[PDB]
């Protein structure tokens, strides 16, 4: 039964306290703006390294493997980018990890208020 | 974990099956834990100084490094700590030990150190002269339990010996963090002067380092161990 299914699937996680809420939004926005400052780093665009964050977070190649026969090139437009900022000093790297944790925060947030 | 209760375990410390992380908290698995939404932080600052002092040689314990409670001198009877200068005093009294700043007008002429059992003979601001009775030690007169004496000094004149220390104490102060705030510094970190401690809703509600010291996170809202 697919209805009561999601009914028990949502209650599988607590919602949030004001604290947790504000914290979530905190690391979210800090992460995204970290992505901004990162866009100023290697000359990458605003939305580019963002979806790339999803490339190395939301899973393995499964994300862009089948978004239709055309969405956006994985081995070309993504791969090199994944390796282009790996060569970079402490500042750009800390901004990187900030991006990661931030997007994850977005997710958790979403589920509660889901 | 209930509001206000602290964690008897330090942050990021391996805990064991059934082991106590708090009065009522039981960890049923082996692994490392972490603080989650702490409600307090104790920042213990350090303060230096260069201060002279004197007491008979039949007293002086004759040590360089005086540990927090390392026994100080001997002192046949209640020797009077005698002022070598005139100026308004400052009673800085800290735990068992007292400190006295001698300044005329504004500028300080000199600062004197008063270990345990050495009592102030004048309230702060009250004028003192040279040779004027300043303190009284008796018997024990040992070093404070939170302080440390670095770089001993040697000056010998008659019965009463003169000596100076760079002794640097600790001035701890805590802060109660709020839901609209978040910690910017790691547990057990060594802060700089005016270091960012906790970022808040308003940039003003934040906390900086009073002078310089160590941050200890406490009263976590809960603790998670993997």
């Amino acid at each position: 039964d697919p209805v009561r299914q999601y009914l028990h699937e949502i209650g599988q996680v607590p919602l949030l306290t004001l604290e947790e809420e504000i914290d979530l939004a905190r690391k979210v926005e800090e992460g995204m703006e970290a992505i901004k400052k990162l866009s100023e780093a290697t000359g990458l665009d605003q939305e580019l390294i963002r979806e790339v964050v999803r490339a190395k977070i939301l899973g393995t190649a499964r994300i862009q493997k089948i978004p239709g026969l055309k969405e956006k090139p994985d081995p070309k437009t993504v791969e090199e980018v994944d390796g282009k900022l790996k060569s970079l000093p402490k500042e750009l790297k800390r901004y990187l990890h900030i991006a990661r944790e931030g997007e994850a925060a977005r997710q958790h947030l979403i589920e509660a208020n889901l | 974990l209930p509001a206000g209760v602290d964690a008897l375990v330090k942050d990021g410390e391996e805990v064991v099956k059934g082991q106590e992380l708090a009065p009522g908290v039981v960890s049923r698995m082996d692994g490392v834990a972490l603080y989650r939404f702490p409600r307090r932080v104790r920042v213990d600052y350090l303060r230096k100084e260069r201060a002279a002092l004197r007491i008979p040689l039949s007293a002086w314990v004759e040590k360089e490094a005086y540990r927090p409670g390392e026994v100080l001198a001997e002192l046949s009877e209640p020797y009077l700590f005698r002022a070598e200068e005139s100026g308004v005093v400052e009673l800085k009294d800290l735990a068992e030990g007292h400190l006295i700043y001698l300044r005329q007008e504004e500028e300080v002429v000199a600062r004197y150190f008063l270990p345990a059992g050495m009592t102030p003979l004048v309230v702060e601001g009250e004028i003192v002269e040279v040779g004027q009775p300043l303190a009284e030690g008796k018997g024990l007169l040992r070093l404070p339990r939170h302080m440390t004496a670095k770089e001993v000094e040697a000056e010998e004149e008659g019965d009463s010996v003169h000596l100076t220390l760079f002794l640097e104490w600790t001035e701890p102060k805590d802060y109660k963090v709020a839901p609209h705030m978040n910690v910017i510094v790691p547990e057990g970190a060594k802060v700089q002067a005016g270091e960012k401690i906790v970022a808040a809703i308003d940039p003003e509600e934040e906390v900086i380092a009073e002078a310089e010291g160590v941050v200890h996170l406490h009263e976590p809202a809960s603790i998670l161990v993997v």
